[PDB]
């Protein structure tokens, strides 16, 4: 062949944190199918919002908007549990198919993005650059995002923990992981990537009796 | 709503 | 300047499923300190295994190993709170000195890795071209990996689960997750992505009633 | 022993 | 746009020496046209072959032929005076036009090649991992390919002006730029960079006095 | 090696337009020397300008100048038959020698300039960035330099041409090639790639009497 | 017949 | 003086 149809930009959705998760790679040839399985962030969580972007940025917001939709009807559960796939699929007409599919619940819900849509020639070409020109910053912000999923992983679980432990765990212990806990939370509301490692690392100073409770139990 | 989380 | 030092290659470690996992990426300036936070894989598990890569393949296996090293001491917990944080730092020198840290108990363990260690001229170049030549095979090893943990996660997480339950749990769904969990372990044995999304699907479809008593406890 | 996981 | 068509890989003319030179550049959105203005290689040369070239090879044998033409009814001339001026234009179906004109007899001769020709997937990256494995080599071979037209253009060049200095030159000289020529044309004969270069020096270092004549005329 | 010390820019010299020509390409692993032969533009020219240039863009003075320095001495000569030959030289300590030689006369000058001259880390992303902003307009830059060279070598053969001549060249072709060398001449001053072309053009169709007369002799 | 140069 | 010109 001497032509490809290719995609000029990564295509994904926004994840948890404002960041662009990539589910079809910058120069793919279509018709291309791909799919990942997500899920929720809080428990009891209900719904779930969709939002496709077209970009090669990090931070969801300094890529193209090509729309958002709700999943709903997500059935109560821990957070984390609910499979949530979604499947990006470009036809050889270079339409868009984004859908997103509770495994549990059975409920699917889709948009639909023509081939016209998103960045024009010179816009792919001033995104190119502009990811190039900010590929340090970037990175920062996915480790900054990295580190606060990760704190409130660390934040939420030794909550749940604490409430499992109950009795078995001593008032000493206790009262200092509560403080550790709201020094964290107080932490992951702020950009300090190294607020949130500080806080991080006084909970594993002042959880080892918890971790041992919960591992036995 | 919430975004979807990368599943662990 | 006329010259720049820098990485020809990303260089990493070996995360579960048997991935590299980049922690300086292609193409950094040195020097360069870069740091991420690592968890266990298993309850109780008391020991790591660093394992240093340069390569820029999916497969841990198919990278060039730098040495490896292991960090013990970790105290009892359930998997995926110790933070067990992983540092790669090359000096003015090129030297690299890999730690990693136990945030709870405070042990550290290193390896330093010459700045003439790991791959020749040729062989950056022979590794360059490989992880071109095998993108799409590299993409979907990523993908199982993935896949797997996602699988494990649901299964160890499940199970958990259905011991907090205890008696909330009816004898129909338990039996129905229980076979379901069998499957899912069954297929997280082999390497086919369709069989392992098929019994995490038909989990997700058994443990309705299950996620609702988790959620409310 | 095991590979470190990429924590939660 | 979601999608962009564009050329996997170069596209060109293979030119005097076995190189391709490249009309068209890897990554080219279509439609596009570009052109190029080439010339005769001999005194009195009356056609010129065209051999339209696909790929990112520096030798034009390395390179996918899309097919060859002859232009003809070229006028009697110097070599290097005629303009031989050569159009790629693919259009929005992806249809390559190669034309060669001449512009002093008019006289225009084309070859169309339908956008499946070529290489196929699989081959395009074939293609880019070779011309990445062979950069070193392809550029040694295109350096040879540039000194022996040097030495050509010099051979040919001294020729002309030794006729046309006639009894203006000494005997001496002459005897030596003679022997100095024939040197140089057993040396463009092989594939020795360096012998080439030696003998266009031994060439120079005869040549001042035919040098200052010719200047003079 | 963990590390590789690398031209993070390509490094030339200014040509003939204008336009920046790479003795060494970006991304070369120093120790490095490469040569490259170049000649006169205008007979009987006595010294050449060489001008030393970092960077990836095609207009030279978009690039950053290292520094400049004149050869003279070249003897007496047709333009274009001097060898001057220039060498870029990177030792192990990251120095690049810049040296130009004449074949002929033996004559040789150089500049030395030291590791650390140069763009610094900030600019060399600025000068890649540009690079790729500015593709379009360089290789329009390229082509109209590579034009106007071609006209120019039309427009100075022609007219050794006409003197070779002399009598056997009709009045009637000689008053029109003449006109036809002003226009070209005229257009050769201006910046229209078109209208050179053009110029050209007209010089072909009316020359094929004197292209015979030339080829005759 | 011959393959064209890239004209001076 | 003038820059170097690609030799022919």
């Amino acid at each position: 062949v001497l032509l490809l149809d290719v995609t000029p930009l990564s295509l994904g959705i926004e994840t948890m944190g404002g960041v662009m998760t990539t589910l079809i790679a910058k120069n793919t040839t279509i018709p291309t199918k791909h799919s990942q399985v997500f899920s929720t962030a809080e428990d009891n969580q209900s719904a779930v919002t969709i939002h496709v972007l077209q970009g090669e940025r990090k931070r969801a917001a300094d890529n193209k908007s090509l729309g958002q939709f709700n999943l709903d009807g997500i059935n109560p559960a821990p957070r984390g549990m609910p499979q949530i796939e979604v499947t990006f699929d470009i036809d050889a007409d270079g339409i868009l198919h984004v859908s997103a599919k509770d495994k549990n619940s059975g409920k699917e819900q889709k948009i639909t993005i023509k081939a016209s849509s998103g960045l024009n020639e010179d816009e792919i070409q001033k995104m190119v650059r502009d990811a190039e020109a900010n590929a340090e910053a970037d990175r920062k912000f996915e480790e900054l995002v990295q580190t606060r999923n990760q704190g409130d992983h660390l934040l939420h679980s030794t909550r749940k923990q604490v409430e499992e432990a109950g009795d078995k765990l001593p008032a000493d212990d206790k009262t200092a992981i509560e403080s550790a806990l709201t020094a964290l939370e107080t932490a992951l509301k702020g950009e300090d990537k190294a607020a949130i490692e500080a806080k991080m690392q006084e909970l594993a100073q002042v959880s080892q009796k918890l971790m041992e409770i919960a591992q036995q139990q | 709503p919430r975004r979807p989380v990368i599943m662990r």
